């Protein structure tokens, strides 16, 4: 796997380029802003039951049929496996926050998904509402804007941190459906 | 690519788990010494051209008869890819610098190298006495501060080690 | 026991590697963050008795059903044990933050704890109120610095995620 | 394994006591001295093929008969596996000075290590004598005072270093010989 | 499908044998027990719905606390929700009855469900105390025989230990 | 693998409906002719060897060109495939006889066994063949009504039983070519 | 020892399960049908020299080409043997109808006997046409019920399978 | 493994002698109190949880050291795995009275329990208290007279099952400590 | 097709090795022995229908038996088939002879042959019979040179060895 | 696999043939060049080394982009991934030079090869001629007409042993591209 | 110790088979090959010192950078573990010669090596050096038989492709 | 594993000296008798299941306990068992006779045959006498003395080979018994 590092090494390794000047640039805004980004990492995972138990149950509550006799939710086996599901997906964005990369999360869990669950029936789209609703969560955690919680913490921009998260989430949601 | 992100991420998807504190914590390894090693790339990239010339003449200087007819430097083209690679061993060492790990230089620059020098008859030795100039070169607080020093020559002597 | 330490070198142990740049630089996490985690050690260390009574009390407060004839604290020796499982998390917790990683609330008190609390009858929402209420009775700075708190924070959420 | 931290944390459950006041004191100092620490680990892995070939080379010339037809150092392949157990030997001895004690090296390394060297045949007084010599070799590097190689490196006493690490050094020799 | 047919064949071809005396001798079991287990699942699938209501009205008044804020039954819809499950774990019963084995149950309720309960915060203890009750209620000759009762008791006594 | 019951509970929780009423009447029936279905298997089973070298033997003496020169029954080690696909084939169908359901039929042995066979280059129209003569004698079995051997049991009408296990041959057969 | 008994209990251990509903209903069918069995089996004790010397007299009679000089039969001490084999799978047949299974008979008769007979040289169609003609000659319910008859038959019709 | 039918099988092979006669006698018995037996096995199934719960937890008011640190108790892994064992040794019990024979006890959980508990340093004295009361319960419910569960059942002997019941309970202990 | 070359040829391919010195001299065994193996071979093709029907007649006339109702020869196309069997195992054996190795009486004469002939009841002791006379049968120097008469003798004697 | 004897085998085989008479004449043919053979093999292997190296390095020096960044040959463990490819394509030459048939190179060099070729990215033109350059030193050296070596060996004509060496490289050459 | 004999034994071993013909087809390899071999061996054997002698001097010749301070022939102790290094590979070349296989030169002098080498600075150019001199000063009749000669120079060879 | 050559191999390197002169002779003498060598492991392997069934039966014949019940060639299993490890030592020894070297046999077969006949109480003194038999018999084919076979061989001495072989089996004696 890649991080934000590796990336730009990668990049300029294709021109057989040292890595200096502009390059450098981008990545001492990543070291600059790292405080930020461990506390956004910390922000996901310190919530990680609540964001995948809410939006899995926000799934259901939408599409009751999820739950219907046949429906990919029904039996605790099957809820089970798609709480899992929730907690895996969750669990590879914030090792994407971590590094700054999506490398992780493309190889190792989007990498091939869609066809998996296509084989195993699992809804696509309900997936993708999974999903939308764990980014909408997480984004919320990031900015410290979670309507049932909030934390100490010294107040600044994490914008560019939310986007990012959310740009991991959204990957996961268009490479699922 | 091996550096602390990627070996803390790997050691807690192998178990499974979400990041935790000391994963996060081995991360601020990487905002504190950062600083260090990114000086150290930055040198090089700005003064390869002139590290790679006088570690080039440093092995040819001290191997005359790779000039041998039937050695590794018998002829201006073979020369040429001598100073060539280790431009390419510098460059991966800046790779290596700025990822904070030794990822860029092992899957690039090292794995495989030890065939590859057997079937061309590349003497190890060329590269480590290459190797070996550049790192006994560095010049401190002249040619960067004393950590990016320390940096820059742990990255040598783990490329002379791998010859080794 | 997982620590930014044990991790780096079971890596580079996994890979029969001598530690090298990254894995030195993880360790640089340690020497950063030890001050606020040590500090949060320090505070639960010479505190915890308060914290788990406290802690205990918001437990029985929330959940009265639990004194009833045959739930897990109807007896006053029931009740002693909930706040002694109380005592051993925070004293577990305590480990951990002095450790810089969740290795010691993770192998002896994480581990096998569904089972038991199954086998025995001890809801976890009890265990959850109990913490979930020590964290948010947490007030920086009068109990401690920001940065111990978000460490003494993390390391309770850490625990609450194990429960649910 | 354990590392200087957990050891403490081991030692302090056994008395189900927090860790505090004095204990704590020993780790803050770790903490202290922590990039001296970082420092004599990479003398001793960036001179690690030097610190290997040289001990068991001074090994073999102390006793010839190491390499004398019957003897354990005789063949390339029995030379190529007393190199790289020198090798491994110094990589745990690496993993134990950087964790701050000797868990890793005693589950991971000397746990059967004499037990196996007596099926194999393998010399182990001559064993001793070639971590001795590395202990030689390590403990100079550490301090700076290696004779064919210098380091430039902020002034300081690392004696309690060296000895922590020479006595990794002696733990390999008492359990092998 | 756990059951005396399946368990058998499974043996039978995972040894990659025909079926012999002793698979033939096993089904016979079938052939005698059947009538039992068909009564109890009858009078479930007669009187489920009076069963269930009983079973949840059971669970509720012993855990009045369900019905505050923040728990498993603070709302009409999480209530309804819990009688649906009693009637769910019910109907695999039946189930179980109708096939001769747990295999319905397995597979469909108890499967998974301690994660699912550890998830959504259902206590364990909740639904235990509905199949205690319901097992517990159970009136012999009156509800029905004597062995079709047993079988009916050792189905819920396998889902109550499910939960321990 | 399902079996009759379990069949039963798979098509009732489709609609999560409970089972009884005209459900068990079908049950108790299979309950109630559990006997012959016993007797029927045992009959099946005791004359294996029987049914299989005599339907492989039949496919033979009916296309001679399967022991020709690259036919697919050609040397003692295609044929002793052949043999044993021929008992697999039975033993599968035995079980779907004693469980009163083909899922384990369909499920570990007809679950890609053409494709298998177009691989091999096993010829399909053959096979189908082996398995019509294995229905010819099994069927007899069954009925007590085998030129060759006739048993004693307590008279009674088996036609349902032996339709079913008809039923089981010409699901395979028809599932492979 | 394949049996009822072992059968569904080897297959719970192999899932770690306790003995269940369907586990018990298997036994149910020993019960129902030992009757059968052990008569069968009670019946072969009381009259199994009678029994050998027929079956051995049958097979001699039909190949007696087994007498001649250097066959199977080609001394007083391999006739002996013969029957004494013969007798040996009727002790099996008479554990096997015990026990409810073929265990008896698969581990001490059938395992390895392919081997055994090609390294001796002993016919398999001999030992069928003992099996055969005791098979046949089984009359009921001159020599036991019909239910017995039909296990004995059962048993005799596995050995003969497996020789063939 | 064997079951009470092929131990009487092994005993009469071992003098090349049929089974008949007294020896039948004996299994006779068994198919007459088959019922009795089936019984005896679903009272303990049926209670497993509480049979062993209350007895790991009787072991630990008897002797709270198990739970002090240093105990063998002590971590819920411990008590985990503690807990787990005495389900081990009671599901082999069962098996054994509803086989009605120890040979499954003793091949598959006895063989080396002890070697084992030795090894772990799994207090061997503790264990077979464990063991004791878990007998107590056991023997309790297969007679009905458990204090707080009685189930209807038609009234007759079973003194031979319990008696029979405890002997596997002694053996396990006898083979720990 | 097992031969010395195949064998030679696998060996150093599991070891990843070109062929070296003990491959080539191996090869060098084909050389000289050749001629003795292909004299053998063109001596059973030039005259297999004789010593096909001696064998055959040789295994009928010990085993008149064969020729019962219900046995392997008890009809024309039966006792043909026995003559073309006889024929297919001498074609392998010529292919043997050719190869120099048992590879093709061992994929194509023995391989399954242990099922095939328990499965048709065909007498493993006919063929040893017809094997046995062929081998007795040899005269030398009359049909061929020592060493091709020692090449189709051990050729015999492997196939009887397969199915004892 | 097969060999020049056995290739003759499976051919009688599929018409029920003996093996005689002109069949025989071209194995004593094989048997009667064999030592030239055995020369022909011992040329290959004994130059091994140099004809992968030349060969490998003869592909680079015809298109350079090999080596630029971005080319299949650029970085070491690329290009000693090709040199090992090239070895093991003329290990497999040299066994089917040595069995007088391609059935070795076929079944267990060429099986598959250009679909991981096409899968991996590796260029099949580059590959084809690498092979083709090996071929041509190949074929040089079982005539000794190569240019740097030339060996004492008894004077004959190996002509066809070097169009049979030839042809095997050629079924590499167009099963890659 | 691979061989001839080794090798044809251990297939068989491997598939569980007694020796048959290729088997002892290809020993007969062993018989015919022997004497050139041996001869090679022979003359090795009683003309060592002279063979090493050339071969490092030819070494040395070619590379007298090695006698420089620092090389692996800076000081005449290394000089002589030079030629002993040679004579080695010859006393190797002479085993395998009388074993028929490069086993002795493959567990002995190649295993390892390249660790070794590395390890120690000694280039592999250098021993190429003195093998090449050797094989290509070998002079036929003169030195050996021709074909002895053939056997010496793909030893050699065998060696020099191990180092490249 | 070693064979005639490579013993003497690795005799002559324990001093590290080169093989010649008298070394060779014996070596020689090898060669030499090449084909006796392989007319005596012909006539082993031609008649090895002669030789194993006749050795086993003899073994019985002379020890009839064996096959009473509580014997150890008691059972099918048993016999087929105990016939099999007779062909496996054949097997071995014919190896050894190959070879000219006993390392095959102690190494791949007698290295722990007594540890595991004890284990499974496999009676050693039989199995002796078993081998006795096996020595009887294959010394008499070598020698072409066997009553019931003779075949055609030029005459010449071949007591070396008989005698080489009888102290192959007798190894297997005395590492037994």
């Amino acid at each position: 796997m890649l991080d934000a590092f590796s990336r730009v090494v990668v990049t300029s390794d294709a021109k057989a380029a040292y890595v200096g000047g502009s390059d450098l640039q981008s990545l001492k805004s990543f070291i600059n802003d790292g405080n930020k980004r461990l506390d956004a990492v910390n922000y996901i995972v310190s919530n990680a039951s609540c964001i995948v138990s809410d939006a899995v149950s926000g799934m259901i509550c939408e599409n009751p049929g999820l739950i219907a006799p046949g429906g990919n939710c029904y039996t605790n086996r099957r809820m089970a496996a798609c709480l899992r599901d929730g907690e895996i997906i969750l669990r590879y964005v914030s090792y994407a926050l971590l590094a700054g990369d999506s490398s992780v999360l493309d190889d190792r869990c989007l990498n091939g998904l869609k066809e998996t669950y296509i084989a195993l029936g699992v809804p696509t789209a309900s997936s993708s509402r999974a999903v939308s609703i764990m980014k909408a969560t997480a984004t919320a955690f990031i900015t410290n804007t979670a309507s049932g919680r909030k934390v100490e913490v010294a107040a600044g921009d994490c914008q560019a941190l939310q986007a990012e998260a959310a740009s991991y989430f959204d990957k996961v949601g268009s490479s699922i459906d | 690519m091996k550096s602390v992100i990627t070996t803390t991420i790997s050691a807690a998807d192998a178990a499974g788990r979400f990041p935790s504190s000391s994963d996060l914590e081995s991360i601020q390894g990487n905002i504190q010494r950062a600083a260090a090693r990114l000086e150290a790339a930055q040198k090089l990239s700005g003064n390869h051209e002139a590290v790679v010339k006088e570690a080039g003449d440093a092995c040819f200087a001290k191997y005359s008869y790779l000039k041998n007819a039937g050695e590794a430097g018998d002829s201006p083209e073979k020369i040429n890819k001598c100073y060539r690679d280790i431009d390419h061993y510098m460059r991966l060492i800046n790779y290596s610098l700025v990822v904070g790990g030794t990822g860029p230089v092992d899957e690039w620059g090292i794995a495989g190298s030890r065939e590859v020098y057997r079937a061309l008859n590349l003497p190890g030795s060329a590269y480590i006495a290459a190797f070996t100039f550049t790192r006994d070169r560095l010049c401190v607080p002249r040619d960067m501060s004393s950590q990016a020093g320390v940096e820059f020559t742990s990255a040598l002597d783990y490329v002379i080690n791998s010859l080794c």
